[PDB]
RNA sequence: CGCGA
């Protein structure tokens, strides 16, 4: 067998209060600096069909 | 939960949230794996709280 | 992974005392699922795996 | 059956070799590398930079004192070229005062995260008025980086034992460039073969004009100092075809008839005897050349001499060469037929490149004929890798090139700015060079960290960058990959189309077709056959044709005759002469079996024998011989005899090459493949019972293996890399191919042997699956840092 | 890198017997069979980690910082 | 000299225009100025066959 | 619309290029974000919830 | 069959060379031959002559290397033929008054 | 279909529904006739011999085409006659600038509708061959002929009905008989429902039908279209969804894309402007 | 003009040009002697113990045979023009391919002799079995 | 994974038919003799030339992909379930197969079968231009064999030749795989903006 | 344009 690289503990993050980036005060990518998680539209779109609206907004 | 890409809403889903001790990982039943799609195999998800 | 391709993630460590033991008391190192084959379709690992324990008898 | 040589590993890694590696196939694997770097300073002839810098040439400039004699008198001309070229191993001096220098080893270079170098010197002659006075003067333009292992590495010739002593890796391979304490290398890429025409059909062709066809006859000419230059012929739908050429990153188009009378006087019955040959019966042909000649004609009647000719080319590209005002368009004529047309041919070519001229022309109305089929630039067959050790070269050569353009800058602006100027005051001279920007080496080194060419021209290369890439180490595997690793550049990684990256049989025993990464790189980066070769110097083809015209060749000076009705001789791109076909099977057959012979000298086994047998509309027919520098050599094995014979893919399409003895027909075979191993990746060939895992399973281990956390060194505590994977106990897989050991993997292992139950237990390995055991686990099972 | 102290699987401490493992193939030019058997190695459970193993630390013991060359 | 409308100089290799374009009835080579007379000859056929390359067929389809 | 600054060097992206181009912003920061409350990691599959 | 070979001319008698087809020349027009003793090979230029035109050619140095050429006369009443060394002359022609034809250097 | 919702497709087809009278051979034979004639399929052989020239043409047996495309050699010397001259000598004065009994009587008729035609002849008889010469000025170039005839006579149409290229009778599936039409010409088989059922012709383009049966018959014919797409790979979909988006596309009486034009109308701006 | 090293030919050898007699161009490689051989056939031969197999115009020297005529024997000045070619060079032969000794059939995975039962069940050794 | 020893028999024996199936193809798409054997000159003539062209080439794949298919069916039909050696239920790969546990019978066959003839492009095995489909194959080979046509089976092996060819079969999945994931995506974007 | 489904 082989142990690979890809260790969970290299890959996930959690909830960034801390980036905020100045221009559009939003979070930014976790990496190791804290940021947080894109949504972006193929998953705006399911919340609109999801149905999970005013939790989705 | 949140598998991406988002093919469709089902791939988006609302989940009742058990805290497990021990260990570092997101985990699922199976039953959601379809409709997720997603193979255990480096698959990672995206929780929204 | 194996040599043969077959990636997976660990699912659990899973406590020895409940890992199946051999005839010999042998509990297995690893334990990959039967059935994650036909459709990956790799023998060579069945082989291997006689062939491993072949050598090492 | 393999073992183990546990007592023989051992005694290894306890007294590693004084005298050599035990690992042979592991340097040979790496060899394509240093045998181009190497071959930039080596090589009987001086070394490529000596040849290329010879290219290179004077920078005229004229101070245009009047002398006092309206004058035609310019004032003292300046000749400014160097000589020969020189690269120092890495030394250390102490600050300043030149105390007597230490060598400086790579470990040094790693830890203190510099780039590993060597200085660079240059021969430099400043002339005055055509030598009437001269001025040598050696530069330094700069530390070089240089190759690891390689003839300016100081490392290189230590046994196993030194490197140890020296703190490198017991078996390092070197190969690569240490810059800024990263480890870089110039990962190989694909171009077209060179000195091999190529009938071309190309939409893109037609998109360039109205009266363009798709056809076309594109030859990549490359210079002995692997400067490569590409001369395409586009037929034109009325009956004209345009030569077109690149300068300058800038695309020109010539009659080719302009150019034929340009190269050698001559009449135009010769050359149209000179295609036609014995074919007048047709009409076709005839047909479309005499729209050319009569082209020619009418079209430019004010040019009754080659002379005129060469005259009426130096005034169009004067501008373009930027030809020294001395110069007459006679004189600047004959250079740039000298500086473009048919290159590797030489300055003296004139007469043979005359020849391949029309030979293509020939080809290239065949191909308008249909005559003959199109040839795949894809395929394999018509293929070559491109060293990096040449690259790094030829990019080297650019810089200097443009150095010298620096200097005449310089001096040009010290004129127009009126400053005093006395040419043959040395003083001055230094006053200049010291004025004028010379570090090359760090242009360089900003090269190989940034991999992103830059140069006059874009050197016949389609990509601007993405030339080098970090050598990951990872594991061992990862590391080596690279070395094996090969593309077409990411030029081609955009193009919508897929078929570049189609398995093509012509890559059988060359490219492994088991290795390549998945997804967007897949089928775009691969990996040679662990026994294919590169041909990293030039092999002797002084008495080839003796050989040859002992043979029956009809010499090309004389015997005019052509077309594919029968079989043309070549090497390396030189028309020899021409054969019956029936001849030229039992020549090339002949000439192969005195290859493998041995006995006749002269007569390289590396070099290729193209043997294209006449066929319906396929192939153009000839005789190929390619003996040059980059080329995807492989060994066999040759049935007539028993003995190791090397195939080129060129050559390889047409031989019949049993894979296993057992398969081979009578009348069929000439060769056979020794193991069928030889096919493919060093990963590929350690795959346990690769041939009964699915395909496309193995071809994620070979990409599974390169991301495994494995040994990456044992010189970890010496090595500074910045994010480094090492598995804490590995193990001797007990399942192994017998390449493992001679590769010797054992230095190396990537992973451990377990205990494993196929079951379904647990239930919580259902998806991904993987269940450890606990207990295992916390016995150091597996463990990594 | 060094000889594991337990076999993994069945637990048995194969830590020590490298040392004698190697003189067995050494001196009485033993298989690799009959060493690990005549060590006591039934379960191919302990007899891959001797078996196996590399002593792959050997090779950094090559690379002292604390010595002259 | 003078192959499928193709006419040559055989003094120079010229080759040589339209015979009629001359108005004097001789015809003079431009590089060697080798003189010939206009017409030694009658304007020379030059068959030209279509190839068999085009065109879709019912026969060529089958034979 | 601007002219070219030494043919190369690239142009700075002006306000219209901030906008548009295969994001620029509204399929960017608009239609999709990063938000909070949020995590992402590696699924791994458990039958007992 | 079998053709009797009565003798072989080592010494310059004559020469074959290379022009186009239907290439004629005056009668009076003939050849100069010019001959170097270089290493062993013998290299043979030929300066052609003749009023307006000038004929010159000269044999190849790489063919001459391992090809050698003879010319016979060959009795067909007998087996017999007479067998001479010619050279092979790579070979062209200018017309003086075409010759030096010329521009200048700059065209303005 | 959806994003482009191009006019023009690349198989553009006519589902020609039959009757049962006609016979599988009287089908054949219909198909053969309303398909696709070019001159140069019947062209066994063309030859130019040179100022002027001479156009050999040998053809098939008259017999074969005409049995074979259905080709009286009449409308063959007309198809000949007149159109193809004209296009003949179109390119090649194009060119050259560029650069810079019985037969008697139709002989003499052909000649005279041209400059370039000084003779002519014609096979009137077996139908074998075609002949006739063309002379242009003393002073003329070489012009490559071969290249262009070869270019004309596959340019040369003999028979051919407007927008539908050939058809190929496929097999009646599924218990329906059918003919497949190559390209879309509605008015055309309306002529011929003689044989074909004009009722339940129906078509792989959309546009087309949009233009001649109307939105309604379009929308139709989209649903039908998609589900052939997810039917040929066994997946499911139910109408609603496709309903929901054919008459979407709909809307607006006419066939609009969900690309960026078909987008315009939309009365809000930060769709549109969020979109492209 | 006359390049360097090169003397002029001063004195020409005869060449008795005139069923008439035949003129041959014949090629040869140049290793082989001419000046010493006899036969040749009229297709294959060996000359010096190896075995052989088998457009342009002739100049004559001039009567002061200093100098090159162009060969015509028309008596019309039309140009004398080669007779006969025959292109003599150098065949090579081949070793035939022993398919006997080359083809082989294939030899088995070797089976590792001597292996007795490692496996004995709990609470028993080699010996017992 | 083991067939029964009848099994294998039964496989060998059907597998044995498929020598000529090869030639007999061509045979056809030549419009030649069924007779006419594999070296005839015409044959090849027809062969060299329908090589050189593409559409009619695509054609001879067409037909003997049909005959060699036929033949694989013959097997697994004959040979699954009643030739392998242990019998569902308690044989699990056929027990996993056939529940849709995971697999399917194309894949159990492939293990205790044959891999059969390898698609390309829906063709068979791309020809040099030479008329090899590699190296180790005579020009113009009316051999299924040589044309992608894969009678070993992964429990076996399978032999180089095959081996090759089935690595361009599996290059063309992964390569297909990738174009997928991006050309479908960008479509539901169009329809979700607008229908939003 | 490299790494993961
Ligand atoms: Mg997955």
């Amino acid at each position: 067998y082989q142990r690979l690289r890809h260790m969970v503990n290299d890959k996930f993050q959690v909830r960034s209060t801390g980036p905020v980036n100045s221009l559009t005060m939003q979070p930014v990518k976790g990496r190791k600096r804290h940021g947080g998680i894109r949504v972006g539209e193929m998953e705006r779109d399911a919340l609109i069909g999801h149905g999970t609206s005013f939790l989705l907004q | 939960m949140n598998r991406q890409p988002t093919l469709h809403k089902a791939s988006m889903m609302g989940h009742k949230v058990r805290v497990l001790p021990n260990e570092k990982t997101l985990r699922l039943h199976y039953a959601n794996t379809g409709a997720y799609n997603a193979d255990f195999d480096g698959d990672e998800m995206n929780m929204h709280f | 992974s194996s040599r043969h391709g077959q990636k997976g993630v660990c699912s659990r460590k899973w406590p020895t005392i409940d890992m199946p033991f051999s005839e010999t008391g042998i509990q297995p190192d690893i334990i990959i699922n039967p059935h994650a084959f036909p459709s990956r379709m790799t023998i060579g690992m069945f082989v291997e795996s006689l062939a491993g324990k072949a050598g090492a008898l | 059956t393999a073992d183990f040589r546990t007592l023989e590993r051992e005694s290894r890694f306890i007294n590693p070799p004084k005298d050599k590696s035990a690992f042979p196939l592991l340097q040979e694997a790496v060899q394509p590398h240093i045998g181009s770097f190497n071959a930039l300073t080596e090589g009987p002839d001086g070394g490529l930079l000596n040849l290329g810098v010879k290219d290179i040439g004077e920078k005229v400039i004229f101070d245009g004192k009047p002398l006092n004699s309206n004058s035609g008198y310019l004032g003292n001309k300046l000749s400014v070229s160097v000589e020969q070229v020189s690269i120092a191993k890495p030394m250390s001096n102490d600050g300043v005062s030149s105390a007597v220098e230490r060598k400086v080893y790579p470990s040094e270079s790693r830890q203190r995260l510099t780039s590993y170098r060597g200085k660079l010197l240059l021969k430099l002659k400043w002339s005055v008025n055509n030598g009437e006075e001269n001025l040598f003067e050696v530069r330094d333009c700069g530390g070089l980086p240089v190759m690891l292992q390689s003839n300016r590495c100081h490392l290189n010739k230590m046994s196993p034992y030194e490197l140890v002593q020296h703190k490198e890796e017991s078996d390092e391979i070197g190969g690569y460039f240490i810059v800024n304490g990263i480890e870089k290398l110039i990962r190989m890429l694909i171009v077209q073969r060179r000195n091999h025409p190529m009938a071309i059909i190309r939409p893109s062709f037609a998109n360039r004009g109205a009266s363009y066809s798709h056809y076309g006859i594109q030859i990549r000419s490359v210079r002995p100092d692997q400067t490569s230059q590409t001369n395409v012929l586009h037929y034109l739908n009325d009956g004209q075809v345009t030569f077109r050429f690149s300068w300058r990153k800038n695309e020109y188009l010539v009659p080719v008839v302009m150019i034929l009378k340009a190269l050698c006087h001559t009449s135009d019955r010769e050359i149209f005897d000179g295609i036609i040959g014995n074919d007048v019966k047709d009409s076709f042909l005839t047909d479309r050349l005499e729209l050319l000649l009569r082209g020619f004609k009418k079209r430019y009647p004010h040019l009754q001499n080659r002379t005129q000719v060469l005259q009426y080319l130096g005034d169009k590209f004067r501008v373009v060469f930027q030809a020294s005002p001395d110069q007459s368009d006679l004189e600047v004529g004959q250079e740039v037929l000298d500086r473009i047309v048919l290159v590797h041919l030489g300055k003296d070519g004139s007469q043979d490149k005359f020849r391949m001229l029309l030979f293509m022309i020939r080809k290239l109305y065949s191909l308008v004929a249909g005559e003959c089929s199109p040839d795949n630039p894809d395929a394999t067959q018509h293929q070559e890798v491109l060293l990096g050790g040449f690259l790094y070269g030829m990019i080297l050569k650019e810089k200097i090139d443009e150095y010298l353009q620096n200097i005449i800058a310089q001096v040009r602006m010290d004129i127009n700015r009126g400053m005093a100027i006395n040419f043959k005051d040395k003083r001055y001279m230094s006053r200049v060079l010291m004025r004028v920007n010379e570090n090359i080496g760090s242009k360089m080194q900003y090269f190989l960290s940034t991999g992103n060419l830059v140069s006059q021209s874009g050197l016949d290369l389609q990509q601007v960058s993405g030339y080098t890439v970090v050598a990951e180490k990872i594991n061992f595997y990862r590391f080596i990959s690279h070395f094996r690793m090969v593309h077409r550049g990411s030029f081609f990684a955009q193009l919508k189309t897929t078929t570049v990256r189609k398995l093509l049989p012509e890559s059988w025993g060359f490219l492994c077709p088991v290795h390549t990464p998945d997804g967007s790189p897949c089928g775009l980066l691969n990996h040679f056959a662990h026994k294919c070769r590169i041909s990293t110097q030039q092999s002797d083809v002084s008495r080839i044709p003796s050989i040859l015209y002992s043979l029956g060749v009809a010499p090309a000076s004389h015997t005019f005759a052509a077309g594919p009705s029968l079989c043309c001789v070549q090497i390396d791109g030189k028309i020899i002469g021409w054969v019956s076909h029936e001849q030229g099977k039992i020549i090339a057959d002949t000439l192969r079996y005195w290859k493998v012979e041995g006995k006749t000298p002269g007569l390289p086994i590396d070099l290729e024998i193209g043997y294209v047998p006449p066929s319906t509309r396929g192939q153009y027919p000839g005789l190929y011989l390619f003996g040059g520098h980059s080329r995807m050599l492989r060994p066999v094995r040759y049935l007539p005899l028993d003995k190791e014979d090397i195939v080129g893919p060129f050559e390889q399409v047409y031989m019949n090459i049993a894979v296993t003895p057992q398969e081979i027909q009578n009348n069929v075979h000439t060769h056979v493949e020794f193991t069928p191993t030889n096919i493919l990746s060093i990963l590929a060939n350690l795959t346990p019972f690769s041939d009964f895992n699915q395909s496309p399973r193995n071809m994620y281990q070979c990409q599974m293996g390169k991301q495994t956390m494995g040994t990456p060194g044992v010189a970890l505590c010496h090595r500074s890399d910045n994010k480094l994977y090492r598995l804490q106990t590995g193990q001797t897989p007990i399942v192994k191919a017998n390449l493992y050991d001679d590769y010797g993997m054992d230095n190396f292992p990537n992973g451990f042997n377990a205990v494993v139950a196929v079951i379904s237990y647990t239930g919580y390995d259902m998806d991904d699956a993987m269940i450890i055991n606990k207990s295992a686990d916390e016995r150091g099972f597996g463990y990594g840092t | 890198m060094i000889v594991p102290v337990r076999c993994f699987s069945c637990g048995k401490v194969v830590g020590d017997k490298w040392e004698s493992y190697l003189n067995l193939l050494q001196e009485d030019e033993l298989d690799e069979g009959t060493a690990l058997s005549r060590l006591g190695l039934k379960r191919y459970c302990c007899r891959r980690m001797i078996l196996t193993h590399v002593d792959l630390i050997e090779k950094f013991l090559r690379y002292n910082p604390l010595e002259k060359r | 000299s003078v192959v499928g409308s193709l006419i040559f100089c055989l003094d120079c290799g010229d080759l040589l225009e339209n015979p009629n374009a001359v108005l004097g009835s001789n015809v003079e080579c431009s590089q060697c100025k080798a003189i010939y007379p206009k017409s030694q000859f009658s304007n020379l056929k030059v068959v030209t066959t279509t190839a068999d390359d085009a065109f879709p067929s019912s026969l060529r389809a089958k034979k | 619309k601007a002219q070219g600054r030494t043919s190369g060097k690239v142009p700075i992206p002006g306000v219209k290029q901030a906008l548009e181009k295969k994001e620029g912003l509204f399929r960017k920061h608009m239609m999709g974000k990063r938000v909070n409350y949020a995590a992402r990691s590696v699924i791994s599959p458990d039958p007992n919830i | 069959s079998e053709i009797e070979i009565e003798s072989v001319q080592d010494q310059p008698s004559v020469a074959v060379g290379s022009f186009f087809k239907g290439f004629r020349a005056p009668s009076d027009t003939t050849f100069d031959l010019y001959k170097k003793k270089k290493s062993e090979k013998d290299e043979f230029v030929l300066h052609g002559e003749n009023e307006r035109l000038e004929y010159e050619g000269y044999t190849d140095s790489s063919s001459q290397a391992s090809n050698q050429y003879v010319v016979g006369l060959f009795n067909p009443e007998k087996k017999s033929i007479q067998l001479y060394k010619a050279p092979v002359l790579v070979s062209k022609v200018v017309s003086k008054s075409s010759k030096n034809l010329r521009g200048p250097k700059i065209k303005s | 279909i959806v994003m482009t919702a191009s006019a023009a497709i690349k198989t553009p087809q006519m589902t020609l529904p039959i009757w049962n009278d006609v016979s599988d051979e009287q089908a054949d034979t219909f198909c053969k006739s309303i398909s696709k004639v070019l001159l140069s399929e019947v062209i066994d052989k063309v030859i130019v011999t040179e100022r002027s020239y001479v156009i050999h043409m040998r053809f098939f047996d008259n017999n074969e085409y005409s049995e074979e495309y259905d080709v009286s050699k009449e409308e063959l010397q007309n198809v000949i006659s007149n159109q193809f001259i004209h296009l003949l000598e179109a390119a090649i004065v194009k060119e050259i600038k560029k650069q810079k009994k019985v037969q008697r009587d139709r002989q003499s008729a052909i000649i005279s509708h041209h400059r370039f035609i000084t003779k002519y002849n014609f096979d009137d008889e077996s139908g074998k061959w075609c002949e006739f010469k063309l002379e242009l000025a003393a002073d003329t170039e070489k012009l490559l002929m071969v290249n262009i005839v070869e270019e004309i006579c596959r340019k040369s149409i003999i028979r051919q009905i407007p927008h539908i290229d050939r058809c190929v009778h496929p097999e009646p599936e599924n218990g329906k008989r059918v003919l497949v039409t190559e390209g879309v010409n509605f008015q055309a088989m309306w002529d011929q429902e003689a044989f074909i059922d004009v009722d339940g012709i129906t078509s792989n383009d959309v546009a087309a039908v949009l233009k001649t049966y109307g939105v309604e018959a379009a929308r139709n014919t989209i649903v039908n279209e998609i589900n052939n797409v997810f039917s040929r790979y066994a997946i499911s979909v139910s109408f609603r969804h496709l309903d929901l988006i054919a008459d979407m596309m709909t809307r607006q009486g006419t066939y609009l894309a969900f690309n960026r034009q078909g987008m315009e109308t939309s009365t809000s701006s930060f769709m549109k402007m969020s979109y492209e | 003009s006359i390049p360097d090293g090169f003397k002029k030919c001063k004195h020409l050898k005869n060449f008795p040009l005139n069923k008439q007699q035949q003129v041959w161009l014949i090629k040869f490689p140049s290793n082989v002697d001419i000046s010493k051989l006899k036969s040749l056939p009229v297709t294959t031969m060996t000359i010096d113990k190896h075995d052989y197999k088998i457009n342009m115009t002739l100049l004559v020297p001039s009567e002061s045979k200093e100098s090159l005529k162009i060969a015509s024997t028309a008596k019309d000045n039309a140009p004398l023009q080669f007779d006969k070619v025959f292109s003599v060079s150098e065949t090579a032969k081949i070793p035939a391919i022993d398919y006997s000794k080359v083809r082989v059939p294939r030899k088995d995975v070797p089976k590792v002799e001597g292996l007795k039962l490692e496996h004995f069940a709990t609470g028993y050794d080699a010996e017992d079995f | 994974l083991r067939l029964t020893a009848e099994g294998n028999k039964w496989r060998t024996d059907i597998l044995k038919t498929s020598v000529d199936t090869g030639r007999e193809a061509a045979a056809e798409v030549t419009n030649l003799d069924k007779d006419t054997p594999a070296d005839d000159p015409e044959l090849l003539k027809r062969l060299q030339e329908i090589l050189r062209d593409n559409n009619k080439s695509g054609i001879l794949d067409a037909v003997t992909s049909s005959k060699v298919n036929a033949i694989t069916s013959q097997v697994v039909s004959k040979c699954v379930p009643d030739g392998t050696m242990k019998k569902f239920p308690c044989n699990s790969m056929q027990a996993m197969a056939l529940s849709g546990a995971k697999g399917s019978n194309v894949n159990v066959s492939q293990i205790m079968c044959l891999l059969g003839q390898q698609a390309l492009e829906g063709r068979r095995v791309p020809v040099m231009v030479s008329g090899k489909t590699l190296p180790s194959f005579k020009p113009y080979e009316t051999d299924a064999m040589a044309g992608g046509y894969v009678k070993g089976r992964f429990y076996s092996g399978i032999k180089p030749q095959e081996y090759y060819f089935h690595c361009m079969a599996g290059r063309e999945g992964l390569i297909d795989t990738a174009v997928k994931t991006s050309r479908s995506g960008y479509l539901q974007r169009c329809l979700t903006k607008q229908l939003e």
